[PDB]
This record gives structure tokens, C-alpha cells and sequence, in this order.
């Protein structure tokens, strides 16, 4: 926790000369307003003004005027005078928070969750990213930084070790890193965080993306969180381990049952499974995202839960006690953390307050099953394209309630425009298959 | 489109 | 009409030394068995044997044994000893026609149509194609053969005039050419045929494709019937002008009404409009086909009929008398002519025997209409992707009746496999939009 | 534009 | 796939 | 193969 | 003629990876005097017991003459599943890749198709081996095993061997090993040809096995 005096003292002792008022749009892009430190007082008075229509992304029409209210607890100084940042909420000219801000939407969802008796919603993300080599002109190429495998010690100790430098710089910034390892695909890396509250977790995800993209550039590399940059190899996921807490106590933990899962946890996973098709578009917002959702690369392709499976939509880790959690594996690093977390929490709460019955967990004898038999059993498939994902999202009320009308409509319009632009392109695959056979 | 400038990524 | 003696005389006088027994598969590819003229007698005895599983295309599993029965009326000698061809039907070892042959399926559909009182189903196609330049290695490039426009006199008289040579060679072969012109897009050409009976029309379409591809290669060019080879320009269509006849008389002509359309014609177009989503996959079988079905390039995008509109699904030409016809504009040159014609005829007959009421024709005040208002009025949209087109095809019974169970199942399997292979590719558009923004 | 295909020379 | 040889165009 | 992603070195 | 057209014609069994190889399927028929010995004009199937004995004999010694019918190292790169080339010892009238296929033709044109032969094999030696195997089956009155049908596609090698379907040799080394244990192939070839072929193929395999392939350099040299 920090106050105005703490911020002034930090600026004075550390010789901060640049301030970044950081926020996000509906597309998850990290936006910021730069300010000289001489404006610090005006920053602390919630008097900084900016467009505000930038939150709409590329579907903005008219310039507005909106205020930035910083959150003093998010203060941190970058290790690269010095540059400091503050994460700000967006307020309208009438003093009320802007309804199109994902952070405010997540805060509202958490506030309405608190009326159900639960106090905290902890999130631990597992973001995976790719590192590509840069050419002479400084553009990213398609060559990977290394050639390692799952949990390999590929970038050994000497010469780049970009993952190690990222971890150390995050630790110096005040982050809580659990572990890091090489991912399955060559040049793919994963860094895991300790669990934190929802807003702090999403802020940490945004800051982690920014820090990774900066440090990779420092090492003459390019870091990408694209869900499926390369065909034929594993994609990048951002699995969300979530847990509910109502007062110094995990609500998912059953200390008597040998399974160790409370009926609340079963209701939560039933609700997440029920509305999985509804929030697929939000959790997988890119056209490329659905190129990751293909069988054989551990990404979930149908709606099921298990404790031990190759690619379940929901996984329950073996940990128990205060660390029992539910893992949603459909989220990709390109998704907006606030919106995806709000959608998942709303689906879980919808399952909780409807007392839904969780279906039977899947096990090894589902690998030999076609889609017809899978649907006969009751396992639905995730949407395969962004078009069909938007179609499914337009038919779900829980996602609309989670996002709010403004964010829901803007996201639908943006994604419809993006898909419309994508669908008219003639791909190289079409020119290879046709133009000689037809 | 009215917001041609904001859609420059797609064109 | 020809008999065995006529074929022997033609072989003897013209010094035919090579025979091509020509047929087609479910994908519309022109297949053939080559034979020396010394086998001519064995050809005329319906004793030539071949695999027959090649009709299945790329989903064939086991090699079969099937007989070729030539149709002597299709005899023609190519102007390039000499080479002659005969179009053959495929028969099983039990003496009955193979149910997977599109030509036999179209013949069966026509035979069942003849029980309704109609005697002939005449088709005039409007196939459009593109001509691309070849490089030094002989591969096709993306440069067009000319730079003309709609009805332009671009390839004037001297140096290639590939369209003129194609028309003259087709005329020498015994075809009936109506007119030819330059198409809207640069390097795009169209040659129109006089109307003929259904089987003869489809055979002429296949022979026209073969002749165009041969002559373009003669002129150091590459001819393609790909629906949308280039983004941002017009695609290629194969509009079908169809007319029904019950005995020396057009069944669509009303000599008393000012409009001049019989109620039979209205029922036919109502039936075609009703099942338009059903046969879209057959008439647009490629993934690239649905890149042509985008607004602004005269290709139909929704289900409507008109006498004067930019892109109606069904157009009624101003001609009357014995030449009154109904034009279906959704067909592309990559479609199998037999299967598409059978589907269109079955939809029309379904409309006829159900006495369906044709909806109101569309006019100029539909251009300013969103999809919501269009659907409120009653105008449905054509499927936008091959995946959704297959989804719609699986829900239509008329298309299944038109195709037969074998052809229906094989086509669905082939197109599902093709779409599955297409959907896992990472396009250059995705790499341009993402990998730097995410 | 409605006639995008006919205006391809300008785009 | 059983018919790998017939699907060589896609692979 | 079910574990296609783990056999990417061979394909 | 290919050289006339500025092209190169090759009968290599498997010149390209990932596409179909080239075969030289042999349709053979026995005749004893203006009459096909494989044709049965009374049975519905239309196959004489002589034909069944012939195919049983060919199936029995298939491992013996595999080296002669597939004499190159590259030949066994064609004998891989998925490209219609036979991989195990079985016969059928309708199957994707049976070792022996019986075409539906009857009368004087009834024949037995051996599909393991590739165009690189010596026609005389392969034909002699096939004829000797068929005659060995004929004069021993062997019983042909049951033909295979569509429900063999879902079968591992263990279940296939439990049923009784043997596998063809997968390498030229193992093919020579199998050929050295068969007496019918030696009788077909004669001692001189048998010994010379074995020596030549052993030398060829010895030269091939010591080469370091580019596949090894791609898989290893960075992982190890
Ligand atoms: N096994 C892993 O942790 C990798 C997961 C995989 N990258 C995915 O997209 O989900
Ligand atoms: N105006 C024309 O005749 C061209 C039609 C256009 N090529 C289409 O795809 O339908
Ligand atoms: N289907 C065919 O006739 C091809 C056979 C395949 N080329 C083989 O090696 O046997
Ligand atoms: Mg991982
Ligand atoms: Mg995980
Ligand atoms: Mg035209
Ligand atoms: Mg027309
Ligand atoms: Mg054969």
C-alpha cells in the first residue's frame, strides 16, 4: 500500500523524471500517457485528461474527454533519470467510472461477487511466449532463439539467457515468481507467478507482457504472445488457476472428503463448463487463436473436465489445502486478462447460485471417440472459428452480464469487423491447392 | 467507413 | 448421333491413333484412360476395365474393378496421328451403372424428372476464367495476360489473342459458341455457349475446360477456373441459364401475361430460392469459392431474385418466347457441372411439386439494408464459409435426394477433410496483423 | 462503394 | 490416415 | 498420433 | 524417349518421401493346353483348387523371395503403410494393400496378382521365384489361409501375427536374412545366381549401412 507522501518520497529519492499513466483497452493493448515528473501533483489530484475513446480500440469514432485516476498501490519504478508507472482507472467527466474500462468492469464483478459471501478470487496465470530472432533491419524473422524441448536446459548460461534475465528483472521489480521452464515447442518459454488477487493478477499479467517485450528487444530478440505463430508446433496458452476464498479459507477445499473438493468447487466447474462456449470469443479473441484450438497440441478442443487428461478444458491440480484451485486451459496470452477473468468468474458464480450438477470427469477412454459419440455422451465442442465463436457469444447471457452492455457491444463490433476483413483474403494455401487443379 | 483512419491496420 | 460403323469409319479415314476414354469424379476433375486405336473394338464392346475408385477422388481406400461404357454421341477428334475422345459411363461388374458416377446421377435425375411431364432441361453456362503469365521455369505467376476491362478489346489482333484462338478451335471441334468478351477484371475472359440439353451441356463444360487449359498452355499462358485467384478484383462465375421444356415448347413462357412468366417458372424459382443454402456447398465446393461470395463484385451474397439488380441470386433475362430462362448466378467454374445441375433441377422440381409461392423480387432499395433488416424482410444469407456450407448441406434433404446417398456421403467426407486441412494453417494475414501487436 | 468490382482500377 | 498416399496434396 | 505436439521433431 | 523430351525417367521404387512409390505388379496365370488352370466354370467364386494352392504357395514363401523382388535398399522405403504397397503377407479380392489380389475377371483371363514386385527387380529372377513358390504350393497341396477384409485396418502387428498374418521384411538386411533361410528361392535361382545375388546385396548393404544420413544430422548433433 502507498499514499501520496510515499509517492512523493519515492520520486524525490529515486530521481524519477518520467511518469507513465498506464491503462488498457478492450483489446488488451497496454496504453499509456507520458508525463514529466513536474506534473506529479496534477497526477495525484486525478486531474489528468485524455481522449478516452482510445479504450474502444480501432472502432472509436468521436474524441471524448476523460480523467485518469491512478491507483497508488500499483506504483513501481522500472530498472531502465528513471521511469515510473502508475496504473490508472478511467473516469468520465461526471465523476463516475467509465463503463467501457475492463479494469472497472472486473472491479464491479468482484464487488457483486462479494455479496455472495466470498471475499477473494485468486488467480495464478501460466503465460507462454515465443522468442524469435531479429534480422539486420531489426524485423522479426521466423527463426527461434533456441532449439530446446519440454523442460530443457536449452539457453544454458552464457550469451543470451533471455528467460533468466526476464525472471531476475521481474524479481527486482517486486514480483512473485514461482518457477520458469522451457516449453514444448522450440523457442517457447513459460514463467509462472504465485497466486494473487484478481485485479493484482491482471495488472501483473500486463506488466509481465510489457517487461518481456522490453527485455527481448534488449537481447536482439522479438517476444510474441501470439497463440499460434507457427504451424505444426505447440501453441502458447495462458492457463488460469483460480480459487475462491470467503475469509482466510479456501472455499474449494473439503478437509473430510478424500477427493478434497467442496460442493462449491463442483458447482463452480459445472458453471464454467456450462458457459464455456459463451466466453470462448473473449478468452480467444484473435482469428489466430482458433488455430491453436486444434487436436494434438494439448490445447482444449471440447468442453470437459478431468484430473488427469491430455487436453481437458478444466484441470484440477493434485494440490489441496489452501492451494486447491481450478485450472481453465482455454485462455490464450492474447486475451484481455480483466475481461477473461470476469467472464470466468461470472460463469462460476452462475453455476454456484444455480446449484448445477457437474458432469462426469473424462478419462483415458475418450481418445478413441469421434465427435458423434462425444456429443452422444454429452461433451460439447468449443467453437472452431472466431465467426462461430461470436455466434455462440451472441447467444449467451452470462457473458453479456459479465462484460456489461458497452464492453459487450464494442467487443462484438470489433471482432465482427476483424473477421470480415480476414474472410476476404486469399490465402497462400488456397493458391497452392487450387489454380493448377482448377 | 467513417473511421477510416482507425482501420488503417486492415487496409 | 453415331454408331459403331461411324466410329470405325472416322478412325480409318482420319487416321486416329490414340483414344481417350474420358469421365469425371465427384470433384469435377477430368479423368481419362488412354488406349491405342488397336483396342478400339474392345472399347466398343464395353469391356475396358479400370480402377473405378478414382471416382472417389482423394478419399478412395480400396482398388475396385469397373467397366467403361462409351457414349458414341460424344465422339470428337482433337485438332492436335490424331487423338480422339469418348465420354464413358462407369458400370459395376454386375452390369449396373455405378451409383457414385455424377453423370449417371444426373441421368437418373433427368429420368425421374421425365415422370412429371417435362421432356428436356436445357442449360447454357457462362464460364469465366483467368489467364496468367508463365515464368522462365514454366510455373504460373500472378501477372495477367492483358490489362483490359469489361467488354474491352484488350488482346486486339496481333500476338496472343488466346480467347479468339480458343473460340475458333471450339468452333472447329463442332461446338456452338454464342459470343465472347473480356470480363471485368484484367486478364479475365468469358465464352458463352448456346443452350443444350443437360448432359450435353455438362459434357461441353468439361470439354471447354480441357480445351481452354490446353490452348492457354499453347500460348505460354496458364488458364485457371479458380473462383477467386486475386483479392480485390472480380471473381469468376459460371452462371447457369436453365429452362424447362415439355414437348417442343418452353414451360416457363406465358404468351398472355405481360410479364410473360408461367406459374411453373415462379414455382421453379421459389424452389431454387428455398433450397439455395442446401446446394451452396455443391455449387461452391472450394474453400476459395466463398472468397468470391463477398459484396461488391457482383457475386450473390443473399438469397433473392430480381429482373434488374447488381447481384441477385436468381436473374430473369428479358428474353421471352422459346428463350425464356432462369439464371442461377451462385455457381462457380470449379463446381462439378453434373452435380450442380442435378441439385438445381431437384430444387426446382421440389418447388414445382409443392406449389411454393415465390417471394417478392428485390429492387434498388435493398442496397441500403443491413443483414438484420434483410432477415426481417425475409432475405436469407448464403453460407459464408465451406464449414457452414457443409453444416447447411447436412440439414437439407433435397440435396441428398439429388445427389444420391453414395455421392452425398463421399462429397461430405471429402469437403470435411479439405476444410480440416485448411483450418489448421497459419495465414500470412494473421502473421501481418499479429506477432507485433501481441 | 456498391460497385467495388468496377472501381478496382482506383483501389 | 489409412489413405496417406491419396492425401499427399494436403501434406 | 494423439501426442502430435510432442513428436514435432520427427515431422 | 524421356531423354528425347528433355526429361529423366526413373524406375526407382521410392524416389520421393511422402508420396506413392512405383510398383511392378505381376498378374500371372497358369495354362495347361488352350485352357486356364485357375478358372473353375462351376463354382460361384470361379477359382480352381489349383489357384488356391498356387496362392497358398506364394504366401508361404513370400519372405523368401522378397529380397529378389525388392533388390534395392530404397525398395523397402516403398514397403511402408499408407501408399498401397503391401506390408504383410495376406491375400484378398478387395483390400487397400494386399500382397496377393485376385481380379474380378474370369474365364480365360483369371489371374493372380502379386503386388510386392517393384520395377527395379530383375524380371526373370522375380518371375522364376514366383513360379517356383506357386509350384511348391501346388505340389504340396497347401491350404490357402482366409482372405483378409476391411476389419484388418484396425489391427496392430501383435494381433496380426496372432491371427497368422506375417510381415514382409522391412530392410534389405533382414530380407537377405530371410532369403538365406528359404530353400524354394535357392531352388528357383540356382546355386550360382543365388550365391552371386547374396554376395552382391550383402556388399551393397554393407556400403549403405556405414553412411551418415542427413536425417541423423538433423535429429542429432544439437540434441546430443
Ligand atoms: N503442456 C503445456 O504446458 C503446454 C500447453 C500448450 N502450449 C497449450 O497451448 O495449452
Ligand atoms: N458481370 C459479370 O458478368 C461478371 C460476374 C462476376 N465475375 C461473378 O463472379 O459473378
Ligand atoms: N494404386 C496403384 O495402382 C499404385 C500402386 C503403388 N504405386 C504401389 O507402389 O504399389
Ligand atoms: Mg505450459
Ligand atoms: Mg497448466
Ligand atoms: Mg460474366
Ligand atoms: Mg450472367
Ligand atoms: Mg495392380
Amino acid at each position: 500500500t502507498f499514499t501520496k507522501e510515499d509517492i512523493r518520497k519515492f520520486a524525490e529519492e529515486e530521481n524519477v523524471r518520467y511518469l507513465r499513466l498506464q491503462f488498457t483497452d478492450i483489446l488488451g493493448t497496454i496504453k499509456n500517457v507520458e508525463v514529466p515528473v513536474s506534473q506529479l501533483e496534477k497526477v495525484l489530484d486525478n486531474e489528468m485528461m485524455f481522449d478516452g475513446s482510445s479504450i474502444e480500440g480501432f472502432v472509436r469514432i468521436e474524441e471524448s474527454d476523460m480523467y485518469l485516476h491512478p491507483d497508488l498501490d500499483t506504483w513501481v519504478i522500472f530498472p531502465w533519470g528513471k521511469v515510473a508507472r502508475l496504473i490508472c482507472d478511467v473516469y468520465k467527466t461526471d465523476g463516475t467510472p467509465f463503463e467501457g474500462d475492463p479494469r472497472a468492469n472486473l472491479k464491479r464483478v468482484l464487488k457483486e461477487m462479494e455479496d455472495l459471501g466470498f471475499t477473494d478470487f485468486n488467480l495464478g496465470p501460466e503465460p507462454e511466449f515465443f522468442l524469435f530472432k531479429l534480422d539486420e533491419k531489426g524485423e522479426p524473422t521466423l527463426e527461434l532463439n533456441d532449439d530446446g524441448g519440454y523442460f530443457d536446459l536449452a539457453p544454458t548460461d552464457l550469451g543470451e539467457n533471455c528467460r533468466r534475465d526476464i525472471v531476475l528483472e521481474l524479481e527486482d521489480m517486486g514480483f512473485d515468481i514461482e518457477a520458469s521452464h522451457h516449453e514444448v515447442a522450440p523457442g517457447q518459454h513459460e514463467i509462472d507467478f504465485k497466486y494473487a488477487d484478481a485485479v493484482t493478477a491482471c495488472d501483473n499479467i500486463q506488466t509481465f507482457k510489457l517487461v518481456v517485450k522490453t527485455i527481448a528487444r534488449k537481447h536482439n530478440l522479438h517476444a510474441t504472445f501470439m497463440p499460434k505463430p507457427l504451424f505444426g508446433v505447440n501453441g502458447s496458452g495462458m492457463h488460469f488457476n483460480v480459487s475462491l476464498f470467503k475469509g482466510k479459507e479456501n472455499a474449494f477445499f473439503d478437509p473430510n472428503t478424500e477427493m478434497g473438493l467442496t460442493e462449491t468447487a463442483y458447482q463452480f466447474t459445472a458453471g464454467v463448463l456450462k458457459n464455456a462456449r459463451g466466453f470462448t470469443a473473449v478468452c480467444n479473441p484473435l482469428v489466430n487463436s482458433y488455430k491453436r484450438l486444434v487436436p494434438g497440441y494439448e490445447a482444449p478442443c471440447y468442453i470437459a473436465w478431468s484430473g488427469k487428461n491430455r487436453s481437458p478444458l478444466i484441470r484440477v491440480p493434485s494440490s489441496r489445502g489452501l492451494s486447491t484451485r481450478i485450472e481453465v486451459r482455454s485462455v490464450d496470452p492474447a486475451a484481455n486478462p480483466y475481461m477473461a477473468l470476469a467472464a470466468i468468474l461470472e460463469a462460476g458464480l452462475d453455476g454456484i447460485k444455480n446449484k448445477l450438477k457437474v458432469p462426469e470427469p473424462v478419462n483415458q477412454n475418450i481418445y478413441e471417440m469421434n465427435r458423434e459419440e462425444r456429443e452422444a455422451v454429452g461433451i460439447q465442442d468449443l467453437p472452431s472459428t472466431l465467426y462461430t465463436a461470436l455466434k455462440a457469444m451472441r447467444e449467451n447471457e452470462v457473458i453479456k452480464k459479465a462484460l456489461g452492455n458497452h464492453i459487450y457491444n464494442q467487443f462484438i463490433n470489433s471482432k465482427s469487423i476483424e473477421w470480415d476483413y480476414y474472410r476476404t483474403q486469399v490465402s497462400e494455401w488456397e493458391r497452392d491447392q487450387y489454380m493448377k487443379q482448377y | 467507413p467513417i473511421n477510416r483512419g482507425d482501420l488503417s491496420r486492415f487496409i
